[PDB]
DNA sequence: CTAATGCGAGCACTAGTGCTCGCATTAGATTTTGTTT
């Protein structure tokens, strides 16, 4: 038929990943800041400041 | 594997390998059993959870 | 009024309107018995797999 | 994937850096030659290999050196040229003693 | 060429209509919305419609598909307003811009072999957009670019927009 | 994804004219973590 969309399994496992990813990375992050004694620094980059 | 399964030419086989993969070739359903059996060693019981 | 405050409000109510549409093109562009039946159906590619 | 780009720019700064890498090793030009004459050595009639080994500094022929062997047999693979070049060329030539 | 060549090889002389791409492939649908057999049909139709470049005009466009009376088109990147006339999403040009750009072209293979001839070969690989050449290029290990060393260095290609560049040809 | 573009429709205001509403499509965007000796 060529046609393809997603199962409710499928949405349902995709959000249930977003959050469990999301989830990880902020405790990534957590590892990532108390790594440091006495000097921390968070550099990042965006298109625009404002 | 792959060849073999080819070889036998069972129904059920073309009907997975046209779902994963594209109109040209077949390496999506190569990556996929790579990915879906690596992620399978993690669990205590790999063919249980299979 | 405000000027910025108009804008504000109407951004949020927009914002609450894609939340909907996200919602209902997510689980309810089709009914549940054929969520169900689709999801039935792919049953034998799976055991292939 | 960041870390290469950003040991770069440090080192370009006097700064020491350190850093376990697991990528990039392939795309070093050094690399790239010495496996070329590895391969050359496994076999020869591998065109690009061949004039990977010849134009780097393990021999030092230029573009015009090259496209001078290529004249000698234009149709054969690179090596069967170069061997032509050794059967015709006269010793006096420094391309030849390359 | 087809132009230049019209009225020999065909009989009459000839204007430009335009330039397609056809996408040979088998396309899977994806589509949110349940679909009967015939949306389905109609929605792997779409995914033939062809890319490329038109000639602006309204019998052109009706004459590449002799179907849109009035919206989009299907069959290639063109539509017509409710006016009748050409939507501004349509891929098309003049006649002044077409013959602009081929003889632009002739101009970049008059350069080129010039330049060929005069013995050139410097390794000046583009970038544009992230993309160079090298990627496909069998010949990275030969040529031995190295953008650490001093004097070999990309060369960065500006992705302007269509008017910018018709712009550029007009004024060379 | 998301942001912008345009085109057409309607609903509301004080029949035309404003602006919200909706749809549909490109355009640009993005660049994995560990386990042995
Ligand atoms: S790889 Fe060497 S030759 Fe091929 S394009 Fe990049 S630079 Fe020019």
């Amino acid at each position: 038929l060529r046609i393809s969309y997603p199962t409710l399994p499928l949405i349902a496992m995709k959000k249930k990943m977003r959050r469990e990813l999301l989830s990880e990375e902020l405790r990534v992050l957590y590892v990532a800041l108390t790594r440091a004694k006495e000097k921390l620094f968070l550099i990042g980059s965006c298109k625009d400041h404002q | 594997l792959f060849e073999d399964e080819y070889a036998k030419g069972e129904k059920a086989f073309f009907e997975l390998v046209d779902r994963y993969t594209t109109d040209r070739h077949d390496l999506d359903l190569q990556f996929l059993v790579k990915q879906v059996y690596e992620y399978s060693r993690s669990h205590p019981n790999p063919e249980a959870w299979l | 009024f405000d000027p910025a405050l108009l804008d504000e409000a109407t951004d949020l109510r927009n914002g609450a309107k894609k939340l909907l549409e996200k919602l209902k093109t997510d689980y309810f562009t089709r009914s549940p018995e054929q969520h169900l039946k689709s999801l039935a159906e792919m049953k034998p590619v799976i055991e292939t797999l | 994937p960041w870390a290469p780009q950003i040991m770069e720019e440090l080192r370009a700064q006097g700064i020491p850096v350190y850093a376990n890498l697991t990528s990039g090793y392939f795309e070093a030009v050094e690399v790239a030659v010495a496996l070329s004459v590895l391969k050359v050595i496994d076999n020869p009639y591998q065109d690009i290999p061949l004039a990977s080994v010849l134009r780097s500094p393990i021999v030092g022929a230029d573009e015009n050196e090259l496209s001078l062997i290529r004249l000698e047999n234009k149709k054969a693979p690179y090596y069967e040229a170069m061997k032509d070049y050794l059967a015709a060329g006269d010793r006096s030539d420094e391309l030849y003693q390359k | 060429l087809s132009i230049t060549h019209s009225a020999d090889w065909l009989g009459m002389r000839a204007t430009p209509a335009g330039v397609l791409y056809f996408h040979i492939h088998d396309p899977m649908i994806q589509s949110n919305l349940p679909l009967g057999l015939d949306e389905i049909e109609q929605e792997i139709f779409k995914k033939f419609k062809m890319k490329g470049l038109l000639l602006g005009d309204q019998e052109v466009v009706r004459l590449m598909d002799t179907t849109l009376q009035e919206g989009r088109s299907n069959i290639i990147n063109a539509g017509l307003k409710k006016d009748g006339s050409l939507r501004s999403d349509s891929a098309a040009v003049g006649e002044k811009e077409f013959d602009l750009l081929t003889k632009h072209v002739r101009r970049t293979f008059q350069e080129a072999g010039e330049q060929i001839t005069d013995g050139r070969v410097s390794i000046e690989p583009y970038k544009m957009k992230n993309k160079t050449p090298c990627t496909y290029c069998a010949f990275k290990s030969v040529c031995q670019f190295d953008e650490s060393l001093e004097e070999n260095e990309y060369r960065p290609l500006k992705a302007e927009k269509d008017k910018t560049i018709l712009e550029w040809i007009k004024k060379e």
